[PDB]
RNA sequence: AAACUUUCAACAACGGAUCUCUUGGUUCUGGCAUCGAUGAAGAACGCAGCGAAAUGCGAUAGGUAAUGUGAAUUGCAGAAUUCAGUGAAUCAUCGAAUCUUUGAACGCACAUUGCGCUCGCCAGUAUUCUGGCGAGCAUGCCUGUUCGAGCGUCAUUU
RNA sequence: CGUGAGCCCGGGUCGAACGGCCUCUAGUGCAGAUCUUGGUGGUAGUAGCAAAUACUUCAAUGAGAACUUGAAGGACCGAAGUGGGGAAAGGUUCCAUGUGAACAGCGGUUGGACAUGGGUUAGUCGAUCCUAAGCCAUAGGGAAGUUCCGUUUCAAAGGGGC
RNA sequence: AGACUAAUCGAACCAUCUAGUAGCUGGUUACCGCCGAAGUUUCCCUCAGGAUAGCAGUGUUGUUCUUCAGUUUUAUGAGGU
RNA sequence: CGGGACCGAGGUUCGCGCAUCUGCAAGGAUGCUGGCGUAAUGGUCAUCAACGACCCGUCUUGAAACACGGACCAAGGAGUCAAGGUUUUGCGCGAGUGUUUGGGUGUAAAACCCGCACGCGUAAUGAAAGUGAACGUAGGUGAGAGCUUCGGCGCAUCAUCGA
RNA sequence: UUGACCUCGGAUCAGGUAGGAAUACCCGCUGAACUUAAGCAUAUCAAUAAGCGGAGGAAAAGAAACCAACAGGGAUUGCCCUAGUAACGGCGAGUGAAGCGGCAACAGCUCAAAUUUGAAAUCUGGCUUCGGCCCGAGUUGUAAUUUGUAGAGGAAGCUUUUGGUGAGGCACCUUCUGAGUCCCCUGGAACGGGGCGCCAUAGAGGGUGAGAGCCCCGUAUAGUCGGAUGCCGAUCCAAUGUAAAGCUCCUUCGACGAGUCGAGUAGUUUGGGAAUGCUGCUCAAAAUGGGAGGUAAAUUUCUUCUAAAGCUAAAUACCGGCCAGAGACCGAUAGCGCACAAGUAGAGUGAUCGAAAGAUGAAAAGCACUUUGAAAAGAGGGUUAAAUAGCACGUGAAAUUGUUGAAAGGGAAGCGUUUGUGACCAGACUUGCGCCGUUCCGAUCAUCCGGUGUUCUCACCGGUGCACUCGGGACGGCUCAGGCCAG
């Protein structure tokens, strides 16, 4: 159970803190698992999705594509992956929103500072 | 409710020769609640009949020596076979209802995988897994307020603060159903879950040691004598000092038809 | 509006009661609290005892004199006796009170015996450990198994006399010579026929008797 | 016989009940003590690339500085040099600032964007007039300063 | 199925929760209260849209013209006007361009409607200056106080030159 | 003229005390089973209301060779229609 | 002794009886036969027909009223809570009883434990000063459920004379 | 003439301070009536609402001119009890404390009244800040001693005092720490069902395209990546006595608060009753004096405190402000007036009054294109799992309305009992149990373990089997029972 006076554990409460959120809070929220290669050289189980990140979609009607993320879309809680889209009634293409949840991270855009975080976890 | 509720306007009763009826109504002019009944338990935004207070009685005083002779009660329960299956719980493989567990098992049940296979092995399993394997979502509002689920109940487990210690509790936490209990509280709420005699319970083996005396030392309450000695109405009716003193059948179980 | 055999009626409640109604729902939570500022309280002041020692005294009316309770603090007569300056003892955990008398040998003996019986098992750490004092507990006679509050180990023992006596026939006390009904009937006498006995001793006649010679 | 009137069913209307939910209310419990003449609470008017309201802010105006995070914002182009960045964001923190006209509101007024006075600087031939800019001018009370008044009163000269 | 309150099943719609049994609990059962709130009828395509004399022809625009526009004819206000200006009050109704719905109790291509832009220039007009009836400070005096009286008083009150 | 004092005047309007009091009017929410009335006595600033007794229900208990009766007969009184 | 109508409850034997070596009409229907085996019986609804049937709620001696409220529908809508009493029911302890003002402890507003005082009760009666409940198997008499060694003992309760 | 002192003024002089907001709780003043008394005037409501002034995180009170009458307790506050009691009251309705006792908390102090008088030893302000200096305040009294528990003066004795250095252990925030997206089916999408696993000091909660411990955030234990400040002590090392503090002693003294106490009277208040408190007016004290000791007064004793100056934390109140956690609460006519651009739109000259209004879908994927129309739109067509979700959007009741279908109707209709007619429909029935006739499997009995109600049975195994046993299906015969309506 939970055993924290300072922490609630009500759900009106637990919602409200989620769709809420400031920007930087939703950055923590949108965290993707990374594969079992990335796994095991960096002994981390999961970081927040960035922009230029490579995933594959594991759920839904998409859960075999695979491709470059083009949008971190923390408004709506999505992500946007490349060559992922789906077609108007006009025939354009328009990108389907994919929760960082039902993705795996095979591919990381390393940088000084995310290759500092991989140090801290 | 808020005492202010229904009564946050200043309205007044038209009266009679205005062919509505005489209840207060809003005054002023551009609004919706122009002319609008306001107090009363029958209005639209009025108050409610009787608002309920905070000086209800919350609280109930029930005596000690009841509670005692409860708890005893529930003990008690605890030792009969029947109860424990009528209850509800899955003790078709336990040996003895008395289930006591030498308290030297208890001694790496910090961990919870410990704990899990200590109960498996002493023949609570199938009420353990019965408790996890019960996991539903309630009907009602209760889900909107803070209840979501209801799991049953499952063995209790029973210690010594002073022997066992106090890292038995650490492992029995996370499986559902599952809940401990030092020997010297014996919480009534958690022998007769619902008003219902007969939880089963896993006692240690210290613990037993330690029931004697820790209804010696609970001071003006001695054991409660019984209004029947014999409670096998069974022998006490076919027995050979009754049976030969009565005068006969006058009749049958099923009487002939005149 | 009494309608049948009832018990008549005094339940004040005239006077707009709702506005002033106190519920105690806090009760438990005011009980946790108080153990926490309790348990800070004694952090602060260890290794000192949580409370101050007090004297015993006697109830103070005819209904509670067969009592004896703690009372506020020793009187000065008590720390005077004990050997103990007035202003050292709040410094040592002796509560003062400098309202208090004492009419009676006894109970100045009794508090005065309490005071040296504190004193005895009483440890006074040095002002600054390098250098003891005369009146300074030394380094050999500290121990550190000491006591969390007073009041616990020096609290009343007896506070009412015990009524389970046993003597022999011989010692057996003489009874009083009238009866003692007749005893207590002939005090009261006494007390409510004293000022007219007074009066007439002193009587105009006996006045009389002195004038004539 | 049709029409009309009445009853029922299917479908279609009108209307928003019922069911389910809920970033809301309500009550209880726990902790804390912090507005203002160094100008508060409130009020008015303004500020966005494209905004009316709401929210935020004040001519440094949907905001600056500083710190932390670490790649966004999003309805469209606009930031792609901000990609080692010496650092995005309607982010979080917040210790430095800005803070229009008012308001206890304080030069006098105010149904007026009215009428004044003192000092300093700049320009107009200007110690006096005109314009611009800056700093000022309420009341009561307290301590002290300095300038006084009164045959209230002391001493001396006189 | 049950005497009954009700319960159960089949068929259609619907899309996320729900029920039986034993105890505990209550803001627990509606036909009415000129009950409350919301919605809807018959009446009923009914009453009615009748003061201020009054309109007609052609053409254009337009899907559509009795109440849009131009021309022609006929009329009315008849200078204490249905004219030309203002004070108070209103606040963009002013002007141009365009227009689906709603409004103009009939229509509408028209509009004080809707949408987008534009529009108000002062040494000489007015405010600002003066005082009137009156209101408010100051000195003071009341009042527990919010404050009341006082406007020259029983006040050491101000204004200029070198 | 009891006239006018914002469609308000034989004492304006606004908010609160305030859910003011009302022996008076109106309403008062499922089913079945069993029992089942009173408009009479006394007192009351009582006469449209109360308290009191009566009529009714329920829960019991002593018991259940319980005792009596809105009745007749026999014997014997009273009454003043 | 005939003619007709309605009914067949119950569900192994037992009984009351009659007859005689069989049994029966005697403590409640059996046997035989026929058609159909499905919408034929049955049910619901609509409709016609025979007979009957005033509009509900309310106040009232009396309402269908020429007494009042009611155009219609949905949702909301009125004997609740606290303190203090009393009678009754269930429960614990019982000359005692009540932990929860408070303290300890805790899985933490729960549960468990603790004790001093205190409330009510154990004694009443006087305005009060005050006094304060056994002659006796805690009495005699009558009734009294029950028990009885059949001669008696006799709970509760009522009546009565006492202390 | 000059220089003082006293009093009263000026200044845009130097430096400061007050107002307003808020007022849930707190300290005062002022102050009703509705209501109850079945009327009403005292009473009650109520020493309440409204009004006014003033603070804080609490406020206020507070270290006895107390309570008591006892073997005496010993500042204040709060709870339980005292106690619905003593008492007050048209002695009616009604109101109504306090001592003692148990507990929470605990804490004591500062002045006036004395000559430092062999030395105003005291303080604001300016300059200097480098030690100090210079005006001023002040002798009409600023420092030191003393406050009734005492104290002062004695003379003997004993005894007391300061700086440092910090472990860490709290208090502050801040990073990090477990396990499946394994296979099949349904589904638009598994977070569902079935199977196989793993973590748990973590199966609280939330999100993710449906019920997710292991997809994500968080959740449970510590301990580590850090840093801000200030509180406390455990060991250790430094010192020193000026002239300051105590303790025992008895002789001597021993200042102690005035228009106050008290008394009368008036008003109000109180349970306070020949007057409990407060206030106005009149009178107006004393030194073992004064006050109190719940019945007015005179006389004589006794007990307990020491008024008319002041400060002081805790236990206590309060959800108004800020921040948290919860609920047997409400669930969009409910819950606050406000789940929404709500004290908003709107009304009133104004004081003020004050609403209605939540939900497409997982994702706008919010209907491209063709055709009719002036256009709104319609018809095709397309998106979606679904348009029987089209922004007039979850589901979509009733009142009321349209079409289709089925009926009936001579100044109401509805309704009850009972048939007939028409439409529609649920049941029941279809066979079952027995005995004798065909084709395939193991029965009686005994051994050998193991259980058990101590004599029954299960395990392997000899049962050996076509008109012979046991069981089962195949096809025939007979008896019995079996639905509806009837003679
Ligand atoms: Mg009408
Ligand atoms: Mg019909
Ligand atoms: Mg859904
Ligand atoms: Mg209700
Ligand atoms: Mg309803
Ligand atoms: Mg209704
Ligand atoms: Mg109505
Ligand atoms: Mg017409
Ligand atoms: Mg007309
Ligand atoms: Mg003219
Ligand atoms: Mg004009
Ligand atoms: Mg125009
Ligand atoms: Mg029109
Ligand atoms: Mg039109
Ligand atoms: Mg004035
Ligand atoms: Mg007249
Ligand atoms: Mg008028
Ligand atoms: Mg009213
Ligand atoms: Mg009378
Ligand atoms: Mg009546
Ligand atoms: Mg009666
Ligand atoms: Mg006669
Ligand atoms: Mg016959
Ligand atoms: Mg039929
Ligand atoms: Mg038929
Ligand atoms: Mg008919
Ligand atoms: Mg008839
Ligand atoms: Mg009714
Ligand atoms: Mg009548
Ligand atoms: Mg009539
Ligand atoms: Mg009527
Ligand atoms: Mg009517
Ligand atoms: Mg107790
Ligand atoms: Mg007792
Ligand atoms: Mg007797
Ligand atoms: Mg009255
Ligand atoms: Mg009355
Ligand atoms: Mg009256
Ligand atoms: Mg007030
Ligand atoms: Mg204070
Ligand atoms: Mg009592
Ligand atoms: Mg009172
Ligand atoms: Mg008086
Ligand atoms: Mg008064
Ligand atoms: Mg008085
Ligand atoms: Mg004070
Ligand atoms: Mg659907
Ligand atoms: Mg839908
Ligand atoms: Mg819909
Ligand atoms: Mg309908
Ligand atoms: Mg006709
Ligand atoms: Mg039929």
């Amino acid at each position: 159970v939970k055993v924290n006076n300072s922490v609630s554990s009500s759900r009106r409460k637990a919602r409200k803190a989620h769709f809420s959120a400031p920007s930087s809070v939703r950055r923590n929220i949108m965290s993707a698992p990374l594969s079992k290669e990335l796994r095991e050289k960096y002994n981390v189980r999961s970081i927040p999705i960035r922009k230029d990140d490579e995933v594959t979609i594991v759920r839904g009607s998409n859960k075999d594509k695979e491709g470059k993320v083009t949008s971190v879309y923390r408004l709506k809680y999505v992500i946007h992956v490349e060559r992922v889209t789906r077609d108007k009634a006009t025939g354009a293409s328009v990108p389907v929103g994919i929760h960082p949840s039902n993705v795996v991270i095979t591919k990381l855009k390393l940088d000084k500072d995310r290759e500092a975080i991989l140090e801290r976890i | 409710v808020s005492e202010k509720a229904g009564h946050q306007t200043s309205a007044e009763s038209w009266g009679t020769g205005r062919a509505v009826a005489r209840i207060p109504r809003v005054s002023g002019g551009g609004t919706h609640r122009a002319g609008q009944a306001a107090f009363g338990n029958m209005c639209r935004s009025g108050r409610m009949f009787a608002p309920t207070k905070i000086w209800r009685k919350w609280h109930v005083k029930v005596n000690q020596g009841q509670k005692r002779f409860a708890t005893a009660s529930a003990l008690a329960a605890s030792a009969a076979a029947p109860l424990l299956m009528a209850r509800g719980h899955q003790v078709s493989t336990v040996p003895e209802v008395p289930l006591v567990v030498d308290s030297a098992a208890f001694s790496g049940v910090n961990k919870t995988a410990n704990a899990l296979a200590l109960l498996k092995a002493v023949g609570a399993g199938a009420d353990v897994q019965k408790a996890k394997a019960s996991k539903k979502l309630r009907a009602g509002k209760g889900k909107l307020r803070d209840r979501r689920h209801r799991q049953r109940r499952g063995p209790l487990v029973v210690y010594s603060a002073e022997t066992d210690g106090k890292d038995l509790i650490k492992g029995f936490r996370n499986i559902p159903g599952v809940e401990t209990s030092p020997v010297d509280a014996l919480n009534l709420l958690q022998l007769a879950p619902g008003g219902h005699l007969g939880r089963f319970i896993v006692w240690t083996s210290a613990a037993i040691k330690e029931l004697d005396a820790v209804y010696e030392s609970k001071k003006g309450f001695q054991l409660p004598a019984n209004v029947v000695a014999q409670a096998d109405l069974t022998r006490l009716i076919n027995s050979s000092e009754i049976q030969s003193v009565l005068r006969t059948p006058k009749g049958d179980a099923k009487t002939k038809r005149s | 509006a009494i309608k049948h055999n009832q018990q008549i009626p005094n339940n004040h409640f005239r006077k707009d009661w709702q506005r002033r109604v106190r519920c105690h729902f806090d009760q438990a939570g005011k009980k946790a609290s108080r153990r926490v500022a309790r348990q800070a309280k004694a952090a602060a002041l260890a290794p000192r005892p949580v409370d101050k020692l007090r004297p015993i005294v006697r109830c103070p009316t005819i209904k509670y004199n067969r009592r004896t309770r703690l009372g506020r603090g020793f009187s000065l007569a008590e720390l005077k006796a004990a050997g103990i300056p007035k202003l050292v003892a709040p410094t040592i955990g002796i509560s003062v009170d400098p309202r208090r008398a004492n009419l009676s040998e006894e109970s100045l003996a009794a508090n005065v015996e309490r005071l040296k019986a504190y004193q005895a098992r009483l440890v006074v750490f040095p002002r600054k450990s390098n250098k003891p004092k005369k009146a300074d507990t030394p380094k050999d006679q500290q121990t550190g198994e000491f006591v969390k509050s007073v009041e616990a180990v020096f609290g009343v023992e007896r506070p009412i006399a015990s009524g389970f006596k046993e003597i022999p026939k011989s010692e057996l006390p003489s009874n009083i010579e009238g009866g003692a009904f007749r005893a207590l009937r002939k005090a009261r006498s006494d007390a409510k026929l004293i000022g007219v006995r007074e009066k007439r001793a002193k009587d105009k006649a006996a006045a009389e008797a002195e004038k004539s010679k």
